[PDB]
């Protein structure tokens, strides 16, 4: 019901230090499950989650060939990419690239995704349609070009229809035990006095997967977006996710205040006062 | 063209003094992805910190989780320092327990 | 899996 799987492609050249280095890592929902590093001595793909572990030697090679591959081909796309934008050869520069699939509850292509950046800006990426292409500049607009004649999102929709949602779903049952297994948030509430004016109420959510959720204080039942401090959401370091929000009250009022918190692993929402 | 890392220090778990955890420092919405990330204990660098790996967000920006094994207690202070290209000097962020 | 499809920009 809504999962996806990414990968996020990473090259920055170094001048003047030898060839660009490329990253690679994999996620399924929000799990990531591989990586790969081209400065490693010898480069390979490598597992980062369990469920993953148990694909055999051929999946290891395969992919480990892509990514080296895929390493020579960055270099001689930020080569060009120099060229396009008339940039010298002493300043590094990044090149982003993110791709993948959303497959729906019927276990069929949702979303596809397949867009680039460069230092940092969009610079092209494949339509909703699968079959054509949005480039942001003239310079994304010479890939475009090239690309239309390798016919590549032809290529893309293919394994964007078929491979990727194919090992999408494979993945979703060989780690089903942690991938589809909702973990709800560890909640409460601390008070934390300012001064005999006021203190500050902050409520918590720990250990939850996925990241997404919402917290939300209230007042009377008003919700309070203006006065609110919300920090961003953030990994625990275990694969599990923490957030929090505070707001300042007036000592005496606590009473008037009310956190409400969201999350697919609550069989109900939450609401929690001090 | 550049952005600034956001930097959050927290622990894994709420924090027990004389209870072993786990010190973050999280790193997010930088541009570019050059970044040196430093974890202290009482203004002194702390050895054997770990890293995730390279990733980045939506809109393209970079994070990054450093953490540490640690036993927090009373007196000792925790804090996060790190350099970017944004930056004119070093920035270091305090270990707060209660955020 | 990683898409077996190479294109330089």
């Amino acid at each position: 019901g809504s999962h996806s799987m990414r990968y996020f492609y990473t090259s920055v050249s170094r001048p003047g230090r030898g060839e660009p280095r490329f990253i690679s890592v994999g996620y399924v929902d929000d799990t990531q499950f591989v990586r790969f590093d081209s400065d490693a001595a010898s480069p390979r793909e490598e597992p980062r989650a369990p469920w993953i572990e148990q694909e055999g030697p051929e999946y290891w090679d395969r992919n480990t060939q892509i990514c080296k591959t895929n390493t020579q081909t960055d270099r001689e796309s930020l080569r060009n990419l120099r060229g396009y934008y008339n940039q010298s050869e002493a300043g590094s520069h990044t090149l982003q690239r993110m791709y993948g699939c959303d497959v729906g509850p019927d276990g069929r292509l949702l979303r596809g995704h397949n867009q680039f950046a460069y230092d940092g800006k969009d610079y092209i990426a494949l339509n909703e349609d699968l079959s054509s292409w949005t480039a942001a500049d003239t310079a994304a607009q010479i890939t475009q070009r090239k690309w239309e004649a390798a016919r590549v999102a032809e290529q893309l929709r293919t394994y964007l229809e078929g491979t990727c949602v194919e090992w999408l779903r494979r993945y979703l049952e060989n780690g089903k035990e942690t991938l589809q297994r909702a973990d709800p948030p560890k909640t409460h509430v601390t008070h934390h006095p300012i001064s005999d004016h006021e203190a500050t109420l902050r409520c918590w959510a720990l250990g939850f997967y996925p990241a997404e959720i919402t917290l939300t204080w209230q007042r009377d039942g008003e919700d309070q977006t203006q006065d609110t401090e919300l920090v961003e959401t953030r990994p625990a370091g275990d694969r599990t996710f923490q957030k929090w929000a505070a707001v300042v009250v007036p000592s005496g009022e606590e009473q008037r205040y009310t956190c409400h918190v969201q999350h697919e692993g609550l069989p109900k929402p939450l609401t929690l006062r001090w | 063209i550049q952005r600034t890392p956001k930097i959050q220090v927290y622990s894994r778990h709420p924090a027990e003094n004389g209870k072993s955890n786990f010190l973050n420092c999280y790193v997010s919405g930088f541009h570019p992805s050059d970044i040196e990330v430093d974890l202290l204990k009482n203004g002194e660098r702390i050895e054997k910190v770990e890293h995730s790996d390279l990733s980045f967000s939506k809109d393209w920006s970079f994070y990054l989780l450093y953490y540490t094994e640690f036993t927090p207690t009373e007196k000792d202070e925790y804090a996060c320092r790190v350099n970017h290209v944004t930056l004119s000097q070093p920035k270091i962020v305090k270990w707060d327990r209660d955020m | 899996s990683h898409v077996a499809v190479e294109n330089a920009l």
